């Protein structure tokens, strides 16, 4: 499945990406604060630049406000299960690690409160013509409250709390097709500091199986 | 054909409420197209029927029956599939709700006999069906007591009533 | 592949009942289904009573508290007074003291030997919710009850009943009233014993201190009669004696069971509950 | 009927049986430690004990060497038995092997047995071992078989 | 036959007819076809039998309703909760008079065999038999071949 | 003073109580890793919930073999009951009655075994006569009975229990064997265990003994149905394990001046140990002999 | 003789369900306390004895080679010697298998 | 409920002490009844 027939005129028409062009590394620390400097912002405003080239009316302060939008639409639609609107507001790399591990799951997410005014990280842009197309990623900075709780097949509660707001710190990255007439901006993927904290505790306790050893082999530490 | 089984496990049930009972996890598996009798294979799953899953595979490593391997083999990713896709905390903590086997799709071959005649034989096929829940093994019947029959006997004595007539 | 549509099409009516047979579905107010129009419902609920009824006292009757607050949500939901409503809560209090205080009348009348206690306990169990729900959902009572939750709990069409009643007593006054609860509520008597609607405990007990009240010497309990006594079915009979008189006989699987029956069928004897007493007069007042 | 019959019908025959032991005895005077349906080798394990008894009265011995040469079909083996597997139980008046039940036979769930001379040089089998002295059960017959002795003394 | 179906108890509904005859049909659903063949005795009967039959059954809601249909039916509700769902296919406007008064006199009551042609709650006035109501009492009580005062 | 009913009622409420503030202080489902050291099953994991999960549950995630084999844990070289919850991450085995050395598990079934007897021995006289629980001497296995002090009513100074009587207690054994019930053991400082023995003066100086031995001054308390003690140390999972158990001989200690204590005595086996009942009989004349504990 | 009458289902199922077709449960299955895997009380561990039988294969192979031929067997005993260890004094004058591995815990020098 | 039998979990040291220990009493048992008119016989 990897590649179709061979020697065939017709070619998979790819609409994102499988990866940051220049994955934005958060500067340690971040989340207490809730010359490179302008090395970074040189580089966001020439891409910027071909941003702006075929879409003239593009506001990067209008931004923030939007990917909010997108963020929080994109997230109702998996307590519905809506996902032919989800696949209007998220990229074909986020699709599946959004809905696969779900799709037997009850997912209750809300929206509560934001914390601090979304900003705009970092903006870059694809080499010109990969194969004929230009891709815009726009990495913007998220701190808000949010409740989630997901249960399982058969409706027992399986992870966090239904009504306990907790803060989340994520650096979602977006992505359009420039070069697309109906192009639009779309949630790409996330990025995870190392530094982040660890995600709260499981409900159910878990065994790792330790090596299955054949009679012929022995057991070494 | 048919393929029912498979499609049980898709089932999504809505999240339940503070105070209801926790729904016990059910697993069914199955094994289709297994070169082997389905009357041979009941008798192997009328035995596990009821048993824990610990005990039921334990039964099935020391029968010298062909269908003993299979079904130990579709138990274990059973087990596997409980605790790794359902959502349930303890691998032992399961018992055999159902168990059962069925007609597979057979072949027809000639079987030869003397003076020029013939037999059909039949290559058989079965399925094996099998069903996980989560919780201990529910205890079995207690013999019925003599306190129970008599009980019973006077219970059909008074509901005894006068028959055609007012 | 044969021809035809008639056969397929009377396939698919089975299908379909088979298909709802499998999952019944849940059950929905008569008034959603099709073919119900409220106010000619309204009309036939009198006419088929043989009662005067007036339009605007009944249908207040049915409206309870459940459903004007949950009206008044799904107003507010949608972002919608003319919804100045009023609830049944007066007619039910009407109607039930009336039909308490009816039925107290009725019965006193009729068994002027059951001291109040007993008289009581009928009147509760003859305005109970087992009783009053069964005849109400036997009269249309149920269809026409605006409510907030379906089926109609008991506790709701018990009070909708009570404002029927109460409707009525305003409409027509207390003598046609009257006539509709004898109809309705002291039917319910029919076939039914005296201890099988007034639940009572220690019969025996009762029993003494009414002969005592009525300056009767204490029963004594005698073997009347007497099969199987070392089998596992035996039969006695026990009579008790007042002054050597018999005053009631019981029978019983054991000596203390037939005892105390024997006590229950005195009791009946005393307050006038006899299996053989003179039937309820339904005949039309002279 | 069969009441007393001692040995056991197997192979094509009388003769075929002994041939059939016979290979099975090499087998184990080669290797010391052979499987084999059950059966066969409960029946096989009388002459492995004999065969040690003949190998005792040495190799000078005319009968014993004829025996010898009869129920080792590989003479190599003749040499081994009479000074190897005779001098090890020198000591010794019986019980040259043991026979233990293995799990069944894979292909057509026969009985299965391992049978072995006894001080071979293989790795040892897993041996079925007795409860300890310190269990529970053991502790307590332990204090009555004390307080027996201590009463006799007394 | 009788072992292949259900049966029941003669009774009524609410002990209809003791204080009071109350009509259990409560509700009468017609569906005529306006240009339907089969509706024509239908269509008949809704002009000069449905209106009058409604005078003399003020306690019965009658709902006519024309819609395009191949069987015209009517549908039968009783007080108790019964449901039943008559054809009128073909049928003419006399035989449909009398079908619409049948129901009329019905209980609602399943139309299954009933056990026994009458029903009482009372059957006895001077008390059920039991084996002792013909016998003799003895004095004492004493039991046949039984020694007294040993 | 409070009627015998009223106080076990005491007891419970506060053993409850207790177990309900311990349960508390757990910040919502913190994880402990525990690693398993056994012989079999070598290098498996468990990520459990602290003060929740017991050693049982990781039997449960293992197979039911290790359910129904395991008698007590072995926690970081501590024996640890399997009902016991674990409180930090550590190592843990399983122990068994058929372990090459099983001398700790002896010692569990041994305690466990004489403290269904006070259970028994408590609610056994009737309401009239005064039931005083002292202790549970620890006596070697190999003594051939576990002991039991009790101090009777000063009514009963002169009775003796019959044979019948003897078989009356062991019938009340027999019954708590077959109702199945839990071992719960709950780690109490001396306060809450001196509060809830309060009553009781021997227990008073008993549980004092305890606490002075450690630092912290922390008690082993155990309960079973309605039934509360103090311990010398861990228990078996559940009284079920029993099979064979029988209370043999009670006699009156010396001196009897100040007090007569009168030691109550018992042999039992377990399920997985049942003997012979030619060989039970042999066991229960030696356990009928007076043991002094050394 | 050929059947004279089909036989029923009902027929079938009391012979075929009857206790005396049914396969009996086993009671006599324990853990193995080396190895944790089950076994049956009088039979040897399954997954032990392929052990020690995979260890025998081993050393039966080197055999073979240090005789380099058939009819070939020695006249003395054997020891089998693992890495690190040298011949004991009780060993001199037998016949040494040389392993390359570490000696298995469960086989004992002796 | 596995069934179990009389020396099952005895020890090596134990077996041989089982059954001396209750051989012994068998033959004292015997020997005890060697006086039938001595020990309270019914009427001749
Ligand atoms: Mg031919
Ligand atoms: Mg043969
Ligand atoms: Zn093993």
């Amino acid at each position: 499945l990897v590649i179709p027939p061979e020697k065939s005129d017709r070619s998979i028409h790819l609409a994102c990406t499988a990866g940051i062009f220049d994955a934005y590394v958060p500067p340690e620390g971040d989340a207490r604060i809730s010359t490179e400097r302008m090395k970074k912002t040189m580089a966001s405003q020439v891409s910027i630049r071909r941003i702006k080239d075929y879409d003239a009316n593009f506001k990067i302060k209008d931004f923030p406000e939007k990917a909010k939008d997108i963020f929080i639409e994109a997230h109702l639609c998996l307590n519905n299960s809506d996902h032919d609107r989800l696949h209007t507001l998220v990229t074909e790399h986020c699709f599946p690690d959004m809905t696969w591990d779900i799709k037997y799951k009850t997912v209750r997410w809300s929206f509560v409160e934001s914390l601090e005014p979304s900003h705009v990280v970092q903006v870059r842009c694809s080499s010109m013509m990969n194969q004929g197309n230009v891709y815009g990623q726009i990495t913007v900075r998220m701190h808000t409250r949010q409740t989630l709780a997901i249960y399982d097949r058969f409706g027992r509660l399986m992870y966090g709390q239904e009504d306990v707001p907790k803060d989340v710190l994520e650096y979602v990255v977006f992505e359009k097709q420039l070069t697309n007439p109906y192009g639009s901006w779309r949630m790409h993927t996330k990025i995870v500091p190392p530094w982040a904290p660890p995600k709260q505790p499981i409900l159910k306790t878990v065994m790792i199986p330790g090596p299955q050893l054949k009679p012929e082999e022995e057991y070494e530490e | 054909i048919s393929r029912k089984w498979e499609k049980k496990n898709k089932i999504v049930y809505p999240p339940q409420l503070p105070g209801e009972p926790r729904r016990p996890a059910e697993i069914y598996h199955c094994r289709r197209q297994i070169k082997y009798s389905k009357d041979k294979m009941w008798y192997l799953a009328k035995l596990i029927r009821g048993m824990s899953i610990d005990q039921a595979l334990a039964q099935l490593e020391f029968n010298d029956k062909k269908g003993a391997k299979i079904i130990k083999e579709v138990l274990l990713e059973a087990q596997d599939m409980a605790v790794r896709d359902h959502n349930v905390e303890f691998r032992s903590n399961l018992y055999i709700a159902e168990s059962t086997s069925g007609r597979g799709q057979c072949l027809k071959r000639i079987r030869y006999h003397g003076r020029g005649r013939f037999g059909i034989m039949e290559k058989v096929y079965c399925h094996y069906f099998v069903k996980l829940v989560e919780g201990p093994p529910p205890p079995p019947e207690p013999p019925k007591t003599a306190v129970a029959h008599a009980k019973e006997y006077i219970q059909q004595l008074r509901s005894r009533t006068i028959v055609h007539t007012l | 592949v044969k021809k035809g549509f008639r056969a397929a099409f009377r396939f698919q009516k089975e299908l379909e009942r088979q298909r709802l047979l499998r999952c019944p579905p849940p059950p929905v107010r008569r008034s959603e289904k099709p073919n119900w129009d409220y106010h000619a419902e309204i009309q036939a609920f009198g006419h088929r009573l043989q009662e005067n009824f007036s339009l605007d006292l009944l249908k207040t009757a049915f409206v309870n508290s459940c459903y004007i607050k949950s009206e008044e949500a799904k107003r507010q939901q949608l972002g919608i007074v003319l919804l100045n409503l009023k609830s049944n809560q007066e007619l039910s209090e009407q109607g039930t003291s009336f039909s308490q205080t009816c039925l107290t009348q009725f019965l006193e009348d009729e068994y002027p030997d059951m001291p109040t206690e007993g008289i009581k306990n009928l009147v509760d169990f003859l305005t109970g919710e087992e009783v009053v729900c069964h005849v109400a959902r036997n009269l249309a009572v149920e269809q026409l009850t605006l409510s907030e939750e379906f089926p109609v709990p008991p506790a709701v069409l018990q009070q909708t009943f009570f404002a029927v009643i109460g409707a009525l007593l305003q409409s027509s006054g207390p003598e046609r009233t009257a006539l509709f609860i004898r109809d309705f509520l002291i039917t319910q008597m029919t076939g039914k014993e005296l201890f099988e609607m007034w639940k009572i405990i220690n019969p025996m007990g009762l029993l003494v201190e009414e002969l005592k009240k009525r300056n009767v010497s204490a029963p004594e309990s005698r073997l009347t009669r007497q099969s199987g006594g070392t089998t596992a079915l035996p039969l006695y009979f026990v009579g008790l004696y007042c002054d050597k008189k018999l005053i009631a006989e019981g029978p019983g699987e054991t000596v203390l069971v037939a005892e105390e029956e024997a006590a229950r069928v005195a009791l009946r004897k005393l307050y006038g509950f006899t299996e053989n007493r003179r039937p309820w007069n339904y005949s039309k007042p002279k | 009927i069969s009441h007393g019959r001692v040995f056991r019908r197997m192979g094509l025959g009388p003769e075929s049986r002994i041939h059939l032991l016979r290979n099975l005895l090499t087998g184990l005077v080669r290797h010391e430690r052979i499987e084999a349906p059950w059966a066969r080798v409960d029946e096989m394990r009388g002459y492995a004990e004999k065969l040690i008894d003949y190998g005792k009265l040495g190799d000078t011995n005319e009968r014993a060497m004829r025996m010898a040469d009869f129920w080792l079909t590989e003479k190599d083996l003749i040499p081994k038995l009479f000074q190897v597997l005779a001098p090890r139980y020198k000591d010794q008046t019986g019980g040259y092997t043991r026979m233990l039940q293995i799990p069944n036979r894979s292909l057509d769930r026969a009985k299965m047995a391992v049978i072995e001379y006894k001080g071979n040089c293989l790795p040892p089998l897993p041996l079925p071992r007795r409860d300890s002295h310190l269990t529970l059960l053991n502790q307590l017959l332990q204090g009555l078989r004390q307080d027996l002795r201590q009463s006799q003394e007394a | 036959t009788a072992r292949g179906t259900p049966s029941r108890f003669l009774a009524s509904v609410l002990h209809n007819g003791l204080g009071r005859y109350v009509q259990q049909l409560q509700r009468l659903s017609f569906s005529v076809s306006r240009d339907g063949a089969s509706s024509r005795g239908a269509r008949e009967f809704v002009e000069r039998e449905v209106i009058d039959f409604a005078r003399r059954n003020p306690g019965v809601v009658i709902y006519v309703n024309s819609r395009p249909c191949c069987v015209p039916r009517v549908v039968a509700e009783y007080l108790n909760g019964a449901v039943r769902e008559e054809s009128i296919h073909c049928k003419s406007v006399e035989e449909i008079s009398t079908l619409v008064q049948k129901l009329a006199d019905q209980s609602g009551l399943d139309v299954i065999r009933i056990r026994k042609p009458f029903h009482t709650d009372n059957p006895s006035i001077q008390g059920q038999w039991h084996p002792f109501t013909n016998k003799p009492t003895t004095f004492r009580g004493l039991r046949p071949r039984e020694v007294q005062d040993p | 003073q409070l009627s015998p009913t009223e106080l076990t009622e005491m007891r419970n409420d506060l053993f409850n109580k207790e177990k309900a503030r311990q349960l508390s202080l757990t910040p919502r489902t913190e994880k402990i890793e525990v690693k398993h050291v056994g012989k079999t099953d070598p290098g498996t994991v468990f990520v459990m919930n602290k003060n929740i999960s017991t050693p049982y549950s990781c039997a449960m995630h293992l197979s039911e073999w290790y359910c129904r084999k395991s008698i007590l844990a072995l926690v970081d070289g501590q024996p640890w009951d399997m009902y016991k919850p674990l409180t930090k991450s550590c190592e843990i085995k399983f122990l068994t009655f058929k372990d090459c050395d099983p001398g700790e598990v002896n010692k569990a079934y041994w305690r466990s075994c004489a403290m269904m007897m006070g259970c028994v021995i408590e609610r056994a006289f009737k309401d009239e006569y005064m039931v005083n629980l002292v202790r549970a001497p620890e006596v070697p296995v190999i003594s051939g009975a576990f002991c039991y002090d009790v101090v009777l009513d000063s009514k009963l100074d002169e009775w003796m229990p019959t044979k019948e009587n003897l078989r009356s207690f062991t019938k009340d054994a027999h019954a708590l064997i077959y109702k199945d019930l839990p071992f719960e053991t709950l780690e109490v400082e001396a306060k809450v265990a001196l509060e809830i023995f309060q009553h009781s003066k021997y227990k008073v100086d008993f549980i004092e003994e305890k606490a002075s031995q450690n630092p912290e001054r922390i008690v082993k308390l155990h309960r079973i149905g309605d039934f509360i003690d103090v311990s010398e140390g861990p228990l078996i999972p559940r009284t079920s394990i029993c099979f064979q158990y029988e209370v043999s001989a009670v006699h009156n200690l010396q001196p009897t001046q100040p007090s007569l204590i009168r030691r109550f005595q018992g042999v039992s086996l377990p399920v997985h140990l049942r003997a012979h009942f030619t060989i039970w009989d042999k066991l229960l004349e030696r356990s009928r002999k007076m043991v002094t504990e050394d | 003789a050929a059947p004279k009458n089909r036989r029923t289902i009902e027929v079938n199922r009391c012979r075929r369900r009857n206790p005396q077709k049914l396969i009996k449960v086993k009671n006599n299955i324990d853990v193995c306390p080396e190895c944790g895997h089950l076994k049956q009380k009088h039979v040897l561990c399954a997954y032990c004895y392929e052990k020690v039988c995979k260890e025998t294969a081993e050393i039966r192979r080197q055999i073979g080679k240090q005789e380099g031929g058939p009819f070939k067997a020695p006249t003395i005993e054997t020891v089998v010697l693992y890495t690190g260890e040298t011949p004991s004094e009780q060993d001199q004058g037998k016949r040494i298998i040389e392993r390359d591995r570490k000696r298995p815990s469960w086989f004992t020098q002796n | 409920k596995s069934g179990t039998w009389w020396d099952e979990h005895l020890s090596e040291e134990n077996v041989p002490f089982i059954k001396q220990l209750v051989s012994d009493e068998d033959k004292a048992q015997l020997a005890s009844k060697l006086c039938p008119l001595k020990d309270e016989p019914w009427p001749i």
